[PDB]
RNA sequence: UUCAUCUAGACAGCCGGACGGUGGCCAUGGAAGUCGGAAUCCGCUAAGGAGUGUGUAACAACUCACCGGCCGAAUGAACUA
């Protein structure tokens, strides 16, 4: 019976293609469901969000391709879990608003860093016995009275590369977040043509 | 039912060499060659590009295409073995006796020796398998590196270190006690 | 310290002065009186006497300011309009008492902010489906029906 | 006093398995059916009984 | 043998998530899904149970049904002798 099932979502992403306009292909990984949750929010309206699994959205492109054949652009770009937000309205302001959920969630385990860590000064406060992180990698540190101190701004990892297990793991209990989450806008079909989100 | 020929694919990088004679693999890399004899499972091994190799059987069983897959694996593993190298991390558990772990030589045998396991005066001697390196990593308490070339040696000799140090006559749920591998690895990061 | 900002939301029981044998150990620690938090909940839930009701509490390093959040479950129990419940002994007090339909929707307009639904039609489905749980019958009209009665167009529900 | 995660992973050896409900043997936390002859192979297992 | 899932993407795996009304209703001192009693809702949804579990005095905190990427072709259940 999935075929109906299916079926009736094939048609819900036909229809948005007509009148839509536009799209936000958002690159929407690592983000919690309350966290999206509250993205549906804020579009009331103005927009809406369609995501799908990939598998089956490409072929239904290639099937809607037969009458609206300008979505070439689309298929090396639908690739991991991204959202098809259809755009009716300014571009401009779709964007500030999807930008705005930007929680920095403290050193999430297996998340990839996004930025290149500046570890300033800061007095841990942490406790002795757990300093086996410190030593271990090195991080000039001294436990004045209990009170570990870092000393100085020093780029660990840097963005795009994947925090390792002893610092991801170090980093959690120091409550620095350098994982800001947010979906992530890759690229923008617009009118026919998608094109990087970057420019926009 | 005796499948007609089924066949698994050996997949050979390009600074490895391999001969095998009727069983016997010989698979030389970059630190050493290791050796083996196959004659207990009656397959067919051949070339395909040189990088490739087919291992085939014509007429398993169920029991015998199971041994098929088994040997692509204890293959693959010297492949990987003698130029990613294997390692296992050993982290030592004690509550309050810390145990007393060193590197003795007598009659140049290069023994582990263990002093000191949860008070005990046994002095435990657990052989080094030929080809396995021992060593003690810094910069994490209570640690030992085991590498080799074969997976076979350095495994089976870790385990050996881990089942020397059971606990006896006592709850092994709360005397939580022993010597046990924490990681299994490559020896080099990220190859 | 002046300064110090701190939100406590925890439900309390209406229009009494609190138990306290359950605010002590959860509002003791920071550092308020056990009479003064009775005192103002009491007063703040006198309307919703015998119904335990969320409040939430401002608390501003050592200060208190209680405010009872309006919980859709806790509001719609108000708007059976039931006084004083003897529920010391009225064991398993079913407050299934008839709401018009309209009822429902001030406690969903209430709702409408935080609730995220693109409709209140949505919203009203959900304080619908509280009644559900709540057991209340509006008009004499299944919940779960009006919400059908909701998608079905039967019941024009206003927009505002 | 052992650190807690070194104590999960010494649970992870010594208690972190079923036993074969007829044979007593200690078997994988996740395995299907007993390893030994003596009890059938029998797909009877209990969990370890946890501390406490 | 019977029934199901399957290139309109199957099972497995790494995990690729697991909200809101709501701490649903009665009682337990304390049960916030998860000691017990009654019934097993709706909304955003790709989807999330008035909750399969661990678990807290209660929260909490994990974890699981449900599917929440990637790889790419057969698989799952119950019976039969
Ligand atoms: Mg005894
Ligand atoms: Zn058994």
């Amino acid at each position: 019976g999935i075929r109906e099932k299916k079926a009736e979502y094939f048609a819900k992403l036909r229809e948005y293609l007509e009148e839509y306009k536009s799209l936000f292909v958002v690159g929407v990984d690592n983000v919690s469901s309350q966290q999206m949750h509250e993205v549906r929010k804020e579009l009331r309206g103005r927009a809406v969000v369609l995501m799908g699994k990939n598998t089956m959205v490409r072929r239904a492109i290639r099937g809607f391709l037969s009458d609206l054949p300008d979505f070439e652009k689309l298929l090396p770009f639908v690739k991991g879990n991204v959202g098809f937000v259809f755009t009716n309205e300014p571009l401009t302001e779709i964007k500030n608003v999807i930008v705005s959920n930007r929680v920095a969630a403290p050193a999430r385990a297996g998340a990839v860093a996004p930025e290149d860590i500046w570890v300033r000064a800061v007095n841990t406060g942490m406790e002795p016995g757990k300093t086996s992180f410190f030593q271990a990698l090195g991080v000039p540190t001294k436990i004045a009275r209990g009170t570990i101190e870092i000393v100085s701004d020093v780029k660990v990892v840097d963005a795009g590369n994947k925090v390792g297990q002893s610092e991801a793991s170090l980093l959690n209990l120091l409550n620095i977040s350098p994982f800001t989450f947010g979906l992530t806008v890759v690229q923008v079909y617009d009118n026919g043509q998608v094109f990087p989100s970057s420019i926009l | 039912m005796k499948y007609i020929q089924t066949e698994q694919q050996i997949e050979v990088p390009e600074g490895v060499t391999v001969s095998i004679k009727s069983r016997i693999v010989k698979v030389v890399g970059p630190r050493g060659t290791l050796t083996k004899n196959l004659k207990h499972i009656d397959v067919t091994f051949t070339k395909v590009n040189n990088q490739l190799i087919k291992v085939a059987v014509h007429n398993g069983g169920r029991k015998h295409v199971a041994a098929l897959r088994t040997v692509k694996s204890l293959v693959d593993n010297m492949i990987t073995g003698v130029t990613k190298g294997y390692k296992y991390k050993m982290r030592y558990v004690y509550a309050h006796f810390p145990i007393n772990v060193n590197i003795v030589e007598k009659d140049g045998a290069k023994f582990i020796e263990v002093r000191n396991f949860l008070g005990d005066k046994k002095i435990r001697n657990v052989p080094v398998r030929d080809g396995v390196t021992i060593e003690f990593s810094t910069n994490v308490k209570d640690e030992i590196v085991l590498s080799g070339n074969s997976v076979e040696d350095v495994s089976q000799n870790a385990a050996d270190l881990q089942q020397i140090c059971r606990v006896r006559n006592k709850d092994i749920r709360k005397f939580l006690d022993g010597i046990y591998v924490s990681h299994k690895g490559f020896i080099t990061e990220d190859l | 310290d002046p300064n110090e900002v701190k939100y406590l939301y925890l439900r309390a029981v209406g229009g009494e002065v609190g138990a306290s044998a359950a605010l002590a150990p959860k509002i003791g620690p920071l550092g308020l009186s056990p009479k003064k938090v009775g005192e103002d909940i009491a007063k703040a839930t006198k309307e919703f006497k015998g119904i335990k009701v969320t409040v939430q509490l401002k608390i501003q390093n050592r200060q208190a300011a209680a405010s009872v959040v309006p919980s859709a479950s806790s509001l719609v129990i108000t708007a059976l309009k039931e006084p004083p419940r003897d529920r010391k002994k009225d064991k398993n007090v079913k407050h299934s008492g008839n709401i018009q339909l309209d009822e429902i929707i001030e406690i969903a307009r209430q709702m409408r902010d935080k609730s995220f639904g693109r409709t209140l039609a949505s919203v009203t489905k959900e304080i619908l489906g509280t009644a559900q749980s709540v057991g209340c019958r509006v008009d004499f009209k299944n919940p779960h029906d009006i919400i059908e009665g909701i998608n079905a167009g039967e019941i024009e529900i206003p927009e505002n | 006093i052992i650190e807690p995660s070194l104590k999960a992973l010494a649970s992870k050896y010594n208690c972190d398995k079923s036993v074969c409900r007829k044979c007593y043997a200690r078997l994988p936390p996740r395995a299907t059916n007993c390893r030994k002859r003596k009890c059938g192979h029998t797909n009877q297992l209990r969990p370890k009984k946890k501390l406490k």
